[PDB]
C-alpha cells in the first residue's frame, strides 16, 4: 500500500472517479453540461467526436 | 461561466456591500492585496463565481458602488480592503453625487447620466459568454437607493431579458416618522417595481433587526457600525452551493428556482442562528446536527416582522433549510425523519409542500471548520402583515393632507398613488387565494 | 509512413498531381490558352482522385482498429479540412 | 537570400519605423555602435535578414527614411540610435522637403525628383542576388505619407515585378474634423492603391488605438509618444518566423499566401493581448498555452473598428494565432482541440477555413523568455464596416462643396472622385458575395 502512494495514487483515484461517473462535485458537470447541450441537440454524425474532446477541455 | 454582477446602490446598500466582500477574503484565504497563504486553491475548489477571474492571481470583484452621498465612499478608501477595488471600473478619485434627498432626484438622473450609467457596467458583461444575471444590492430607505434603484429594474429587464434578477433589499424602520417622512412614498413606489418588474427579493426588516441586536449581542446604544455583520454572514451563507463546490442547486438559478410558487409571490424569510462566539467552548462534544433545525421553524431567529397569531390560517409552501461545514451527513436524513411527527409548518391543502436541506464544505478556518451553521429560506404567507403594515400607513397619510405639494412639482403631473396601493393589495388577495 | 502501400502511393500521387500544377501555371499567360485549359481537365480529375482517397482512408480511421497516432493525426488535419 | 527592403515614408511612418529598429537592437543582443554582448550569435541563430549583413559586425539597417517634414528626422540624430543609420544611404545632414500640406504635392513632386528616388534606394536592391520584397512602411493620415506613397505603388509594379508588396499602414482618426479636412479625400486615393497597385496590407486603425490606450495603459491626456509602443511590438511581432529560426512559414511569402483568398481582399485583423508588466509577479507558475487563445478570437485584443452585431452574418476565412517563446508544446495541440467546440470563428458554408498555429524560441531576455505572447492576424469579412464608414464621410463631403475648387488647380483636370468610389463598392460587394 506504500509503492501505490509514491508513484501511483491508487486508492486517490478511487476518489477521482466520484467526480465524473458518479458526478460529486457539480461544478465539472455543470460547466460542462452548460456547453455541451448545443451538441447534444443535433442528431449525433462521424464528426461528432472531435469537438467532443475539447468542449471537454475547456469545460476542465 | 456562473459570473454575477453586483448591483451596489445607496447609502445602506454600499456598506452592507463592503463588507460582504470583505468577508469573502477571510474565507477565500486570500489578502485584499497578495496571496500569503496556500489555502486557496486546496482548500477552496472554486474562486471565480463572484469575483472577476484571475490575471495575475488577484481575484478583482465584479462590483459597482453608485451613490448621490459622498460619504459612504470617503469610508472605504483609508480602509487596507479599499486596494482591492479597482479606481477604474466604477469612479476615480473625487466622486459626488446630487445634494440630495428625494426619490424623484434619482429617478430623473437615470436619464440625464444614462450615457454614462450603460457604459462601464457593460463592460463587465461581455467578459463572460454565459452571464448569471444581476442582483441588485440597494436600499429601500432614504430616497438614494429607492430613488435611482427603481430606474435600473426597468431598462435591464428588456436589454438583459434572459438573465435572472433577485435582489438582496433592506427594508426601513418604521419606529417613528421624525427624522424621515417620506418613507411610505419612496417605499411602495420601489415595492411595485419589486414585483413585476422584478422576480425575486430578499426582505430584510429594520425592526428586526433591533429584536436580535438586543437578543444575543448586549448592546446599549443602537449604532448603525451593528447592521453589517448579520447581513454579511447570510449573504456569503448563501452563496455556499455556489462558491464552494456543492453539487444540487449550485446555481443563484438553482435555489430561487425551488422556493417560488408563482410571480409577484417571491418573498423570503430568512434565519440565521449562531451569532455567539462563547459557544464555541461546548462544540467539542460532537454538537450534532438534529437539534440545529428543530429552533429554524420555531419563530425565533427570523428577520420579518409578523404576527404571532396569523400563523394557523396561514400554510408554508416552500423552506430551505442549510446546513454548513461539519454535518454529520450519516443523521441528516434523521433530522427530516423528525419534521412530519411535529408538524410545526402549516402544509398547503392544495398541493405539496417541501423540505429542501442541502449542504457544503466550509473554509478551511477554525470557527468555520467547527461550529455547525444553518441558514433558513422561508416561505410562508403570513407577509402580508407587513403589506398589510406598510398599506395602513400609506392611505393613512394621503388622508392627512402629507407630501401632496411637496412632491408633484418635478417629474410628476398625474396621481399614480393608487396606481401602486391596487397592485399591492392584487398581492395581497392573491397569497390568501393560493391556499384554496 | 502512415500505411505501407495506400496512403503513401495516396501521398505520392498527391504530391505529383499538384507537380503538373507548377508545369501547367507556369507557361506565359496560362488561363487564356486552350493548352492552359486542356491540360488543367486532366488535373481536376486528378485533385478529386487525391481527397476521394483521402476520404477512402478517413473511414479505415473511424471503423478502427488499426493504430492510435495514425488516427490522431489524420484527424486532425480532417477538422482542419472538413472544417 | 530572404533581404527586405523597408520603405519608411511620412510623418508618421518614419516614427514608426524608427523604433521598430531600435526594438530589434534589444532582442539582438546588439548595441547600435558596438558588440559589447555574446548572445547574439548562441541565442540568435539568424540577423541578416531584415539588417544588411556585417562588414564590421556592424549590422546596418536596410532601411530608407523620406519625408517633406524634417521635423521628424531632427528628432533623430540627437538620440543615440541613430549612429546605426548611415548618413550616405538616405540622406546626409541638413535634409529637408516641401512646405508642405498637400496629396496632389507629393504626388506632383515624385516624377521632378525621379532620377534620384530611384538611385540610391536602387543600390541595397543588388546587395543580394534573390530580393524577397518590398514593404512600404508609410501613413494614411496628412498629405505627406498619402501624397508620395501613391507614386511608388505604380512605378515599382512594373520594375520590380516578381517581387512581394505588402505593407504596415496606419489608419488616420475620425474624431472630430477641425485642424484636418482633407482626410476624407487623401485616404481614398491611396486606398484604391493598396488594392489593385498593391497586393496585400496590415490595417491599423487610430481610434482603436486610444480604445487600448486608456484600457490597461492608464493615461489621461493621449500623446503621440504612446502610438509607437503598441506597433513596434507587433511588427517584431510579424517576423518572429521570419528573424528566429523557424521552419514552416518562415518567409514573407509564406505567411501571406495562407491568409489571403483573393486580390483585394487582404485586409488583415490584428490582436495581441500582453502589454502590462505586472503580469510578471504571476507567470511563475507556469502559465499555461491553453487560456492564451482563448482570448484572441474573443473581440478585446482588436485593432479594428468594426461592429459588435455585424459578425452573425459574416464569416472567418483564415485566422493566425502566433505563439512566442515558452510555448509548452505537448499542449499546444491541445489549445487547438478547444478551437471546434465553442465555434468563435463563424465558418464560410461554400469552403474550408483553418486556424493556424505556429511557434518560435525568442530572444535570451528576461522580459521575453518567461511571459507568453500571442499574435493574432486574422481575416473575418466584417471589414466593410471600415470601407461603410470611409465612403459615407466621402460622399456626405461631397455634397457640401468641399475641396472641389481648393483641390483641382494643381495636376487634376478631370474628375477623378467616382473612380474611387466604385472600385470601392466592388471591394464591399465581393466581400459579400464571397459567402454563397
Amino acid at each position: 500500500l506504500d509503492v501505490l502512494n509514491k508513484n501511483y495514487n491508487l486508492l486517490e483515484h478511487m476518489q477521482a472517479m466520484r467526480r465524473y461517473l458518479l458526478l460529486g462535485q457539480g461544478d465539472f458537470i455543470r460547466h460542462l453540461m452548460d456547453l455541451l447541450k448545443p451538441e447534444l441537440v443535433r442528431p449525433a454524425t462521424t464528426l461528432y467526436q472531435h469537438n467532443l474532446t475539447g468542449i471537454l477541455e475547456t469545460a476542465v | 461561466p456562473r459570473e454575477i454582477i453586483t448591483l451596489q446602490l445607496g447609502q445602506c446598500g454600499n456598506q452592507i456591500g463592503f463588507e460582504f466582500w470583505k468577508q469573502l477574503c477571510a474565507e477565500h484565504g486570500i489578502s485584499p492585496e497578495g496571496i500569503v497563504e496556500e489555502f486557496a486553491t486546496e482548500g477552496t475548489d472554486r474562486k471565480d463565481v463572484f469575483f472577476y477571474q484571475a490575471d495575475d492571481e488577484h481575484y478583482i470583484p465584479r462590483a459597482v458602488l453608485l451613490d448621490l452621498e459622498p460619504r459612504v465612499i470617503h469610508s472605504i478608501l483609508n480602509s487596507p480592503y479599499a486596494n482591492l477595488y479597482n479606481p477604474e471600473n466604477i469612479y476615480l478619485s473625487e466622486h459626488g453625487g446630487g445634494a440630495g434627498n428625494n426619490w424623484a432626484s434619482g429617478f430623473s438622473q437615470g436619464e440625464k447620466i444614462h450615457e454614462d450609467i450603460f457604459d462601464i457596467i457593460d463592460r463587465e458583461a461581455d467578459g463572460s459568454d454565459s452571464l448569471e444575471g444581476f442582483v441588485l444590492c440597494h436600499s429601500i430607505a432614504g430616497g438614494t437607493g429607492s430613488g435611482l434603484g427603481s430606474y435600473l429594474l426597468e431598462r435591464l429587464n428588456d436589454r438583459y431579458p434572459k438573465k435572472l434578477v433577485q435582489t438582496y433589499s433592506v427594508f426601513p424602520n418604521q419606529d417613528e416618522m421624525s427624522h424621515v417622512v417620506v418613507q411610505p412614498y419612496n417605499s411602495l413606489l420601489t415595492l411595485k417595481r419589486l414585483t413585476q418588474n422584478a422576480d425575486c427579493v430578499v426582505v430584510l426588516d429594520n425592526t428586526a433587526l433591533n429584536r436580535i441586536a438586543t437578543d444575543r449581542l448586549h448592546i446599549q446604544n443602537p449604532s448603525f457600525s451593528q447592521i453589517n455583520q448579520l447581513v454579511s454572514t447570510i449573504m456569503s451563507a448563501s452563496t455556499t452551493t455556489l462558491r464552494y463546490p456543492g453539487y444540487m442547486n449550485n446555481d443563484l438559478i438553482g435555489l430561487i428556482a425551488s422556493l417560488i410558487p408563482t410571480p409577484r409571490l417571491h418573498f423570503l424569510m430568512t434565519g440565521y442562528t449562531p451569532l455567539t462566539t462563547d459557544q464555541s467552548v461546548a462544540s467539542v462534544r460532537k454538537t450534532t446536527v438534529l437539534d440545529v433545525m428543530r429552533r429554524l421553524l420555531q419563530p425565533k431567529n427570523v428577520m420579518v416582522s409578523t404576527g404571532r397569531d396569523r400563523q394557523t390560517n396561514h400554510c408554508y409552501i416552500a423552506i430551505l433549510n442549510i446546513i454548513q461545514g461539519e454535518v454529520d451527513p450519516t443523521q441528516v436524513h434523521k433530522s427530516l425523519q423528525r419534521i412530519r411527527e411535529r408538524k410545526l409548518a402549516n402544509f398547503i391543502p392544495w398541493g405539496p409542500a417541501s423540505i429542501q436541506v442541502a449542504l457544503s464544505r466550509k473554509s478551511p478556518y477554525l470557527p468555520s471548520a467547527h461550529r455547525v451553521s444553518g441558514l433558513m429560506m422561508a416561505n410562508h404567507t403570513n407577509i402580508s402583515s407587513l403589506f398589510e403594515r406598510t398599506c395602513r400607513q400609506y392611505d393613512k397619510l394621503r388622508k392627512r393632507e402629507a407630501f401632496l405639494e411637496q412632491f408633484r412639482k418635478e417629474d410628476i403631473f398625474k396621481d399614480n398613488f393608487d396606481e401602486l396601493d391596487n397592485s399591492r393589495e392584487i398581492v395581497q388577495q392573491l397569497i390568501d387565494e393560493y391556499h384554496a | 509512413f502512415i500505411l505501407l502501400k495506400p496512403v503513401f502511393h495516396c501521398l505520392n500521387e498527391i504530391l505529383e498531381l499538384c507537380h503538373s500544377f507548377c508545369s501547367l501555371v507556369s507557361q506565359n499567360l496560362g488561363p487564356l490558352d486552350e493548352r492552359g485549359a486542356g491540360q488543367l481537365d486532366i488535373l481536376v480529375k486528378g485533385f478529386s482522385c487525391q481527397s476521394s482517397l483521402l476520404f477512402r482512408i478517413l473511414s479505415s480511421v473511424r471503423n478502427h482498429q488499426i493504430n492510435p497516432d495514425l488516427a490522431q493525426l489524420l484527424l486532425r488535419l480532417d477538422y482542419n479540412k472538413y472544417y
